């Protein structure tokens, strides 16, 4: 929550990190104004971009099942580590020996 | 996790400027929340998907040859000379879209 | 408990109510037993140790 | 899906004026690929003709026992992959921004390549060249 | 059951020109955003 | 592969202004050809002398 806070200050940036407190719109019209060159013209006129930026993230919050891995990447590691730890422990125990 | 440590301290700190690793597009924003056993990121991209097929130059000249082109993306479209690039379309008279390199071939328009 | 030729150690409980009934215990997929039957007639559900 | 994504020239036999690229397509598995294919010793594959070609008579279609499965991609395809590669080398190496560009020939595209990081600007590339 | 697509690739090949000028696919909509990979960091202890 | 996807997408596309990965010399171009399992690189880099 503390990366959330940097996230606009930092992500700025001019070193890091030595800095700052800028608010989070602007942090995204200065890095948006820096890879998708495009510059202060089109990010005036206009915004909304906006309602295209909360719209993509409202997709990112709807979508997790299934069939959008990074999620089952993340419980194939859930079922990975659980699958080894107790399912692993089951075959270890009951039953191995002659 | 030294590749989550390079990736927040490249991808979340910074915007990064790098392809994938910061996922598929030109990368604007990334959020960093706590997964079970990992990080998990909401890497914020561009995607382009209009795509229209323009002319360039590669620069100016005129009688005297002084050039311009670019700061930093390309061209100097017709219509009549209009920059705006990378990504949407198209600008004024350049005045800040310009650093001023050596002359090229294909003399006066300068490429 | 040491039950009919099985042997193990458990904590019962009256639980709720998934079994055959007619012969007398329930296994999970394993060896173990969880693992009522036998009392008469209730459900004491067994556990590990 | 990392490798393509936009936009290529396309493969024209002409790619860079002069410079001889061997990595075109001849027409499909470019001269080089087809260099690190023959001098490669693979006694592998069979595709409906090398299972009867060694029935005819490596064994992954005979003891099974193990098998191995096709690579997901008709060569000619992981061939479509990397030509358009090929042709975005010279437009997406410009940059300004990956990707959303272009084309531009690959001459002038390894004089701003060249021009960047082996910095001799443009008096050394214009006299001259050959490079 | 209706096998046997081949569907690839296909980008969206800008053509190359010949003169001084030269073609450039530049775009008009920005559509951002996605959410992408985990990256895993541990285990369980 | 992973790091073939940061091969192609620092050394192929862009420069990329960096050593080695890039090898030996400061990178100029570089070409992929599909190899046996793998990509394969043909990084044209600058040599002084």
């Amino acid at each position: 929550s503390s990366l959330l806070g940097s996230i606009a200050g930092v992500g700025w940036t001019a070193g890091l990190s030595s800095f700052a407190a800028i608010p989070f719109a602007q942090s995204i019209f200065y890095r948006l104004n820096g890879v998708g060159i495009t510059q202060q013209v089109l990010s005036e006129n206009q915004k909304l971009i906006a309602n295209k930026f909360n719209q993509a993230l409202g997709a990112m919050q709807t979508g997790f099942t299934t069939t959008n891995e990074a999620f089952q990447k993340v419980q194939d590691a859930v079922n990975n580590n659980a699958q080894a730890l107790s399912k692993l422990a089951s075959e270890l125990s009951n039953t191995f020996g002659a | 996790a030294q590749l989550a440590k390079d990736k927040v301290n490249e991808c979340v700190k910074a915007q990064s400027k790098r392809s994938g690793f910061c996922g598929q597009g030109t990368h604007i924003v990334s959020f960093v929340v706590n997964a079970p056993n990992g990080l998990y990121f909401m890497h914020v991209g561009y995607y382009p998907s209009n795509h229209i097929e323009v002319v360039s130059a590669y620069g100016l000249c005129d009688a005297a040859n002084p050039t311009n082109c670019i700061a930093p993306v390309n061209g100097y479209f017709i219509k009549t000379n209009n920059t705006r690039i990378v990504d949407e379309w198209s600008y004024t008279g350049s005045s800040f879209y310009a650093p001023e390199p050596i002359t090229s071939l294909n003399t006066k328009y300068v490429a | 408990y040491s039950l009919y030729g099985v042997s193990g150690r458990g904590v019962f409980q009256n639980c709720t109510a998934v079994g055959v009934r007619q012969q007398r215990f329930v296994y999970d997929a394993y060896q173990n037993l969880v693992g009522y039957y036998s009392d008469d007639g209730n459900y004491y559900c067994l556990r590990a140790c | 899906a990392s490798v393509k994504s936009s936009q290529s020239s396309p493969i024209i036999p002409g790619f860079g004026g002069d410079f001889n690229l061997t990595l075109l397509e001849p027409v499909a598995r470019s001269a080089i690929e087809d260099l690190l294919f023959d001098k490669v010793t693979i006694a592998d594959p069979g595709y409906m003709q090398g299972y009867d070609d060694c029935m005819q008579q490596i064994c992954a279609q005979y003891v099974a026992g193990y098998k191995v499965l096709p690579p997901l991609m008709d060569v000619n395809m992981e061939a479509a992959y990397t030509s358009s590669l090929l042709g975005s080398i010279a437009g997406v190496g410009w940059t300004a921004g990956l990707s959303s560009f272009a084309a531009i020939p690959f001459a002038q595209s390894i004089f701003y390549r060249l021009n960047g990081v082996g910095i001799t600007q443009q008096v050394l590339s214009e006299n001259q060249k050959l490079i | 059951m209706r096998l046997a697509s081949i569907a690839f690739n296909h980008p969206i090949q800008v053509d190359q020109l010949n003169s001084s000028y030269f073609k450039l696919s530049i775009p008009t909509n920005f559509s951002f955003g996605v959410t992408q990979e985990y990256i895993q960091t541990t285990i369980q202890k």
